[PDB]
RNA sequence: GUAGUAGCAAAUAUUCAAACGAGAACUUUGAAGGCCGAAGUGGAGAAGGGUUCCAUGUGAACAGCAGUUGAACAUGGGUC
């Protein structure tokens, strides 16, 4: 009978971007 | 056969600790006849629920 | 259409995101916040050239 | 915050009005698509937050 | 540490509920809102956000006595009773 | 229809060997229920209290190297469990296990 | 309602059917082949024993990963494994496909299982917390179940 | 598709029996074996949370296994 429960937005946030930067080649 | 309100009731009574206040597991539904204070202090003074006394630490050695 | 194609406000990610440059409503929470904003072929998005 | 002033408590006690289920006898008359109560609240997940 | 474990000293609130748009947005350590500016005398709105109009102007209210002088007006304004 | 009561040593040492510290006494109790199992054809063991304490009564790490156990076959009833048989271990206390073997009593 | 494969002597044949039941469908589908054929005095017989890890069920589409077993070898096969909660709901539709034949009125143990389906079902879904705060999705996989069960004449 | 795969591995730990129950590795009691060891895994508050407190009732959700349990759901109470 109850509605069911959660299904809530998620809300993506923002994470780290190129792995683990390192050393460019040069 | 949920004990767990009488077991925080008695030691609120008893003014001691939650760990020690037992005896009688043999009359389960005696004591989960009751569900007060008053009821549970008639329980004490007949003896299904004794004090357990302390723990031994003695300083001989 | 003359106004209220597009009532919202976006700017797009851009570059490091693998998603697209489609302008995305800036938010979070409400699950259209990281969608598609306006342009053609968005959902919710103005037509081509509105009608005048 | 277990000692406030009287605002707050009218804006609490306004929320516990709120937070209570649907009655069976509205769910079965005429002129209704209503299921549930969609602004139900629960403290774990959703603060009201003022 | 920047993040996360600095997060869990978020302690005191500096928006409160004020009294005249009621929107928690009154900041205690200046005393003013910023969403209808409570100590000003007028009532904060700017044609740059043309949704903040949308959301407090009238029509979004009741109208408790607004609309009651929409209805005398199709009358003129009577002020006698009534025939028996 | 058997009702028989045997008397066992379990060389405990042997039943017990690698099993960890943190783990060694409760496989001890592990190995009686596959040793009464066994010893009887019955599956359902029940062993009493009296044995559980005279096992843990050094530990879980330094169990009694040899327990001088009784085992009762029995019967159960009163809308039974499908088996009609099982076992009650209960511990019968000797000092030293010197010339004592698997003496059938009644 | 419906099913794949209305029988073809229907009045000598009954049939049972389950829907929305919080199983997992990989394992529901290689212990429906299993069952497939089988006499319904084995069929009791045979899904105690997986319960009791003492004969397997054979992993046969859905094989990733499922380690080898010894009792594969009665199926011609390597890999099994013991499903208890595929067995624990399919021995229940056998008692409740007995509890038809008892209404209809059959000769109960010459009842072989004709057919069997087993298909997925509206996915309920939950969520679960990976690293940098990313959420992904966690959720079951239900199945439908349903069956026939034919006398061999 | 990957897939019944990674995975459910931080901080020493469970055991035996008994009751209710369709149903017990986890719920309750009882005994043993334990650890926090007084800068506590203890007793109480300021901030913030706002009914979470208490009781009873169910077991479709939810609690990343399960549940006969709960800070869940349902009903009713309590803050001088
Ligand atoms: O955790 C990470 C971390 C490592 C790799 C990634 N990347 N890079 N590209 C990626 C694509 C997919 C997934 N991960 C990715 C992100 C983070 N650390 C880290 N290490 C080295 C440089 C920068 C950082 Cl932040 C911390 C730092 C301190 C010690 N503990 C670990
Ligand atoms: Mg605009
Ligand atoms: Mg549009
Ligand atoms: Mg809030
Ligand atoms: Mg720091
Ligand atoms: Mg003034
Ligand atoms: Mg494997
Ligand atoms: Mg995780
Ligand atoms: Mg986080
Ligand atoms: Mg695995
Ligand atoms: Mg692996
Ligand atoms: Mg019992
Ligand atoms: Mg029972
Ligand atoms: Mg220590
Ligand atoms: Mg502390
Ligand atoms: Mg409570
Ligand atoms: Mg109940
Ligand atoms: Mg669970
Ligand atoms: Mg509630
Ligand atoms: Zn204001």
């Amino acid at each position: 009978s109850w509605w069911p429960l959660p299904l809530l937005l998620l809300l993506l946030l923002l994470l780290g971007p190129a792995g683990a930067r390192a050393q460019e080649d040069e | 056969s949920m004990l767990r309100l009488q077991k925080r009731l008695a030691s609120s009574v008893l003014r001691c600790g939650k760990k020690k206040v037992w005896l009688d597991p043999n009359e389960t539904n005696e004591i989960a006849n009751a569900n007060s204070r008053q009821q549970i202090r008639k329980l004490i003074k007949d003896g299904l629920i004794i004090r357990k006394p302390v723990t031994v630490h003695s300083r001989a050695r | 259409s003359e106004l209220a194609g597009h009532q919202t406000s976006a700017e797009s990610w851009g570059t490091g995101r693998a998603v697209a440059r489609i302008p995305r409503v800036r938010g979070g929470g409400t699950h259209r916040s990281g969608q598609g904003a306006f342009g053609n072929m968005c959902r919710g998005g103005r037509m081509f050239a509105p009608t005048k | 915050s277990s000692h406030k002033t009287f605002r707050i408590k009218r804006f609490l006690a306004k929320k516990q009005k709120q937070n209570r289920p649907i009655p069976q006898w509205i769910r079965m008359k005429t002129g209704n698509k209503i299921r549930y109560n969609s602004k139900r609240r629960h403290w774990r997940r959703t603060k009201l937050g003022l | 540490t920047k993040g996360t474990s600095s997060f869990g000293k978020r302690r005191n609130k500096t928006h409160t509920l004020c009294r005249r748009c009621g929107s928690k947005a009154y900041h205690l350590q200046k005393s003013t809102c910023g969403k209808c500016g409570y100590p000003a005398k007028r009532k904060r709105k700017y044609n740059w956000s043309a949704k903040a109009k949308r959301r407090n102007t009238t029509g979004t209210g009741r109208m408790r006595h607004l609309k009651i002088v929409y209805r005398r007006f199709r009358h003129g304004f009577r002020e006698g009773t009534t025939p028996k | 229809n058997e009702v028989v009561t045997r008397e066992y040593t379990i060389n405990i040492h042997k039943r017990i060997h690698g099993v960890g510290f943190k783990k060694r006494a409760p496989r001890a109790l592990k190995e009686i229920r596959k040793f009464a199992m066994k010893e009887m054809g019955t599956p359902d063991v029940r062993i009493d209290t009296r044995l559980n304490k005279a096992v843990w009564a050094k530990g879980i790490r330094n169990v009694p190297y040899r327990i001088r156990v009784r085992l009762s076959r029995k019967r159960n009833e009163d809308e039974d469990s499908p088996n009609k048989l099982y076992t009650l271990v209960t511990y019968v206390p000797v000092t030293t296990f010197k010339n004592l073997q698997t003496v059938n009593v009644d | 309602v419906r099913y794949s494969l209305d029988p073809e002597n229907p009045t000598k044949s009954c049939k049972s059917r389950g829907s929305n039941l919080r199983v997992h469908f990989k394992n529901t589908r290689e212990t429906a082949q299993a069952i497939k054929g089988m006499h319904i005095r084995k069929a009791t017989k045979y899904l105690k024993d997986v319960t009791l890890q003492k004969q397997c069920v054979p992993f046969r589409r859905y094989n990733g990963g499922v380690g080898r077993c010894a009792q594969a070898k009665q199926w011609g096969w390597t890999q099994g494994r013991w499903p208890k909660k595929s067995a624990e709901f399919l021995l229940h539709m056998l008692k409740n496909a007995e509890s038809n034949a008892e209404l209809k009125g059959l000769d109960v143990d010459s009842l072989v299982i004709e057919h069997i389906q087993v298909n997925k079902a509206p996915k309920m879904r939950r969520r679960t917390y990976r690293a940098h705060g990313r959420i992904n999705p966690y959720m079951s996989s239900p199945c439908h179940i349903e069956m026939i069960l034919t006398e061999k004449e």
